[PDB]
RNA sequence: AUGAGGUGGCAAGAAAUGGGCUACAUUUUCUACCCCAGAAAAACGAUAGCCCUUAUGAAACUUAAGGGUCGAAGGUGGAUUUAGC
């Protein structure tokens, strides 16, 4: 898959840049993407749609 | 004093969705991962289903803000095609001109 | 056109002039490996004339000044597409065949790494795959090329074919070749045994080996063969490719590893890739290093004029304006002196 | 048309421009002087001054083109010419010197003569006298004759009777047959002539 | 690992091992055991060869680089 | 209550017909490349059917994508008819 040195360096870079450190699958990255953005309902363009 | 009852219903749906957005976000986050136990995910599923129907964001319909038209609405201006054409033709929308090329 | 037809005497004096191959030599030395278009031209003209060019001359010089005591040297003919790598390699193959070398000629190593209907599993090593059709075809061609030494060469081991059938030390290599050809299931094993025997016996002075491999870059590249599980297969899993890789090492002596790069027919390589590293990759360059790269370039004006004159003498350029200076200039511009482009254009002009 | 009516099609011919000035009649000199002040359409990407250019073969390639695949059409044309030349060379080599003098090896000449043989002299057109159209025989102008010959060649090659036979070989074989005055294309020309003769009695129905 | 490097280092590399083994085989064929790893690698020919190989591996590969490598390898292998 | 709100539900095919997509292949199919190759070739041919997975969603047998599986009708189409300088 990946060299051990490259994998450890990638994990270190992830820790330094604040990304997800633990190994996680695309299914569970949905949590990160959900919480990294406002809900569509919370967005002003939605709840402030009508004058 | 909205244009019609459909617009009124949509306004209520938007208000309730805004009110329940955070709770739905958290519960859906619980449900949308393979990490937590599936029993916990199932109870989260029943909770999110037990939340009121109108809180569901998908039920929000983007209607024209001036004639409650449910289709042919330009999201950028929130106006149906008819109203947008009216304003653009009369020249009351800045920078919008007939396209010829 | 030169009166000289011996592939050992021609030198810089014959540069840019033609060199004939007799029908017998063409049917014996070259039952495979000649370019398809050159084969069509040979059939049409009834003659096989190769222009003598600096790449072939230099490689012949090296092979004549070679010291068989030293480990076999790797020569790699590289150049743009259609510049003449394959035909220079064929010229050197003819020279060595006339000098009585044993020619181990792989006509296109690319064919072994793509478009294979029959991909069985090797019985000698279950982790490797067999290519019986290609193995049998190449064994037939090898027998045709080197039948003369085939009975004079003996094996030096015991080679089991089935749980009961086997070949014994002291048997002719013709027995191995015949077993491989006749029993198509043992073709890959016969190829491997032949390669091993030739490599080992070249060190004993029994003869001089010329391992002439076209499209050598295919061995250490990728492959377009998929396992039954739709899984890609790297070249090493192929028994033929692995054995040829072993052959490509200079650990032995008593011969020369001549090879030619060929982007045409390669897999996962861009059209304009022609340089040694660009075509071989890190693995291929590591394996071949050290090696002597020989550049095959487009025709110089003298060679271009010679080839045009050859076609005109054959009456191939049937267009009424071809003999004119203007027609010659147009041909030169269109082909940019590229041998393949010039030949293709003259094929219909 | 992005070209205004004032635009004239270019005349791409080296000899025309290299012609000596003294050899020009007054009208020719006037034409040149007029062209000196006329807008000219840019040369189309199909024709050049190349001495190997052949308008007939270019038009055949265009007619053979399918969906803008000029590369493939040109490839088929050159493959056909190469196949014809190879077959003629094979016949020339396998033939005795007595008939080698007559055996033709120029593929361009073979193609031109094959199309010329395929050209129909008379066609059938609907002509109307009194309110009824009839397939009256009529002479075919040169453009129509050449087009019909080329189209018949292409369609006969495209027929599905020849299976797993590539267009190069199909067209080379048909062109050779036409050159020797045989084959389905010449048969179609003869069928057209036979139908015209059978309806000969209706010639007067023509008014022009 | 070697794969985890962006700079090509000739020392203790496959190219170095291959050229060293080739030189050892050549000297063994000459039957003169006046050789050693340091003795072989100290010669200027090996310096030029490693320079050319490093140039090919790191710098952009072009005709000039290939010609330099060819000359170095010819000199090393005593074929000209 | 011909007004308003809530839950659930239909939105299918006997069959015809209009438009479009895919094809019937060799100027074709698969692969590499983006045009100098190798294989395929009675196979070509579904974007349909069935099973699984994934994406969105509170809700997917009924939406989309992917994979698996199957390899179907068809073999350039009658009068008639559409478009294009
Ligand atoms: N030395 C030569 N003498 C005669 N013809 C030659 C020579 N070199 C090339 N040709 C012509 O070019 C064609 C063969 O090209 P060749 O196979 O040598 O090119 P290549 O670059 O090795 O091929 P590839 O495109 O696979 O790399 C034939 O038409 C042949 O007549
Ligand atoms: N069937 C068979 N093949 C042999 C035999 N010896 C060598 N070969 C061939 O050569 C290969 C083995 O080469 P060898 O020198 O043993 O090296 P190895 O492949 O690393 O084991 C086999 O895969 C065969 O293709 C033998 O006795 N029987
Ligand atoms: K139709
Ligand atoms: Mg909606
Ligand atoms: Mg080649
Ligand atoms: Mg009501
Ligand atoms: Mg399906
Ligand atoms: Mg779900
Ligand atoms: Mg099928």
């Amino acid at each position: 898959s990946l060299s051990e040195y490259a994998f450890r360096m990638s994990r270190l870079s992830a820790r330094l840049f604040g990304e997800v450190t633990r190994p996680t699958n695309s299914k569970s990255m949905k949590v990160v993407k959900l919480f990294s953005e406002l809900p569509l309902a919370k967005k002003k363009e939605t709840y402030d749609w009508y004058p | 004093h909205y244009v019609d009852w459909r617009m009124w219903r949509d306004v209520k749906r938007r208000k309730m969705a805004y009110e329940y957005a955070d709770e739905r976000l958290r519960i859906n986050s619980l449900r949308k991962n393979t990490i937590l136990p599936k029993i916990l995910q199932d109870v989260a599923d029943e909770e999110i289903a037990a939340l009121p129907r109108d809180s569901c964001p998908v039920r929000i319909r983007n209607r024209c803000v001036m004639t409650s038209r449910p289709r042919g609405v330009k999201r950028r201006w929130r106006l149906s095609r008819i109203v947008f054409r009216h304003l653009a033709d009369h020249g009351q929308l800045s920078g919008i001109q007939r396209a010829t090329w | 056109r030169t009166n000289e037809n011996d592939p050992a005497k021609h030198g810089d004096q014959h540069e840019g002039q033609h060199y004939n191959i007799s029908p017998q030599d063409l049917e014996t030395v070259f039952p495979h490996g000649l370019p398809p278009r050159f084969v069509m031209q040979v059939k049409t003209f009834s003659e096989a004339c190769l222009m003598v060019r600096k790449p072939a001359l230099e490689l012949l010089h090296y092979l004549k000044n070679t010291s068989f005591a030293y480990p076999a040297i790797r020569y790699l003919l590289y150049g743009e597409k259609g510049t003449g790598k394959t035909l220079s390699l064929c010229h050197v193959i003819h020279f060595c065949a006339k000098q009585d070398w044993l020619i181990l000629h792989i006509p296109d190593a690319h064919l072994w790494v793509k478009n294979c209907r029959d991909l069985l599993q090797s019985s000698y090593n279950k982790q490797r795959f067999d290519q019986p059709l290609e193995a049998s075809t190449w064994l037939k061609n090898f027998k045709t090329t080197n039948e003369r030494f085939l009975n004079q060469i003996k094996v030096q081991e015991k080679y089991v074919w089935n749980k009961r059938e086997s070949t014994e030390k002291g048997s002719p290599l013709g027995e191995v070749v015949e077993q491989g050809i006749t029993r198509v299931r043992n073709a890959t094993d016969a190829v491997g045994i032949v390669l091993k025997e030739l490599k080992r016996q070249s060190s004993l002075g029994m003869f001089h080996l010329l391992v002439a491999v076209d499209g050598i870059n295919a061995l250490w590249g990728r492959t377009t063969l998929k396992r039954e599980d739709k899984s890609p297969i790297a070249p090493e899993e192929l028994a033929l490719v692995h054995n040829l890789r072993k052959m490509m090492k200079n650990d032995w002596h008593g011969g020369a590893i001549v090879s030619a790069l060929s982007q045409t027919g390669s897999l996962f390589k861009p059209r304009k890739a022609y340089l040694p590293q660009e075509l071989l990759g890190k693995e291929g360059f590591d394996a071949l290093d050290p090696f002597i790269p020989i550049l095959v370039s487009n025709y110089n004006p003298k060679e271009f004029e010679s080839c045009i004159q050859y076609y005109l003498e054959n009456n191939w350029l049937q267009h009424e304006k071809a003999p004119t200076e203007e027609g010659k200039k147009e041909l030169l511009f269109l082909s940019n002196a590229n041998p393949s482009l010039l030949e293709r254009h003259c094929a219909y002009l | 048309s992005r070209y205004s009516p004032e635009f004239k099609d270019p005349l791409i011919d080296k000899e025309y421009y290299r012609k000596p000035v003294e050899e020009l009649t007054e009208e020719e000199k006037y034409v040149r002087e007029l062209k000196k002040t006329q807008l000219i359409k840019a040369a189309p990407a199909g024709k050049t001054s190349s001495v190997f250019e052949d308008p007939v073969i270019s038009k055949f390639t265009n007619m053979m083109m399918i969906g803008g695949n000029k590369v493939l059409a040109r490839s088929l044309m050159i493959q056909t010419l190469e196949a014809v030349k190879r077959k003629q060379f094979e016949k020339y080599h396998a033939a005795s010197a007595e008939e080698q003098a007559t055996i033709e090896r120029n593929p361009y000449t073979i193609f031109h003569q094959a199309l010329k043989n395929c050209e129909p002299m008379i066609g059938l057109v609907p002509i109307l006298k009194g309110g009824r159209f009839y397939q009256v025989p009529v002479p075919l102008p040169d453009r129509r004759r050449r087009f019909l010959a080329m189209k018949w060649m292409i369609t006969e090659c495209r027929d599905k009777k020849h299976q797993r036979t590539l267009m190069p070989e199909k067209l080379s074989h048909k062109l050779l047959e036409a050159f020797h005055n045989q084959g389905p294309v010449i048969k179609r020309k003869h069928d057209l002539h036979k139908m015209a003769e059978a309806n000969r009695a209706l010639a007067h129905y023509r008014w022009w | 690992t070697e794969a985890d490097m962006e700079e090509y280092i000739w020392e203790n590399s496959s190219s170095e091992r291959n050229i060293l083994e080739t030189l050892l085989q050549m000297k063994a064929a000459e039957k003169n055991m006046e050789i050693n790893k340091e003795e072989l690698l100290g010669t200027k020919e090996i310096e030029e060869y490693k320079k050319s190989v490093v140039s090919l591996k790191n710098e952009e590969e072009n005709e000039n680089s290939i010609s330099q490598y060819k000359e170095s390898v010819k000199r090393l292998l005593n074929v000209t």
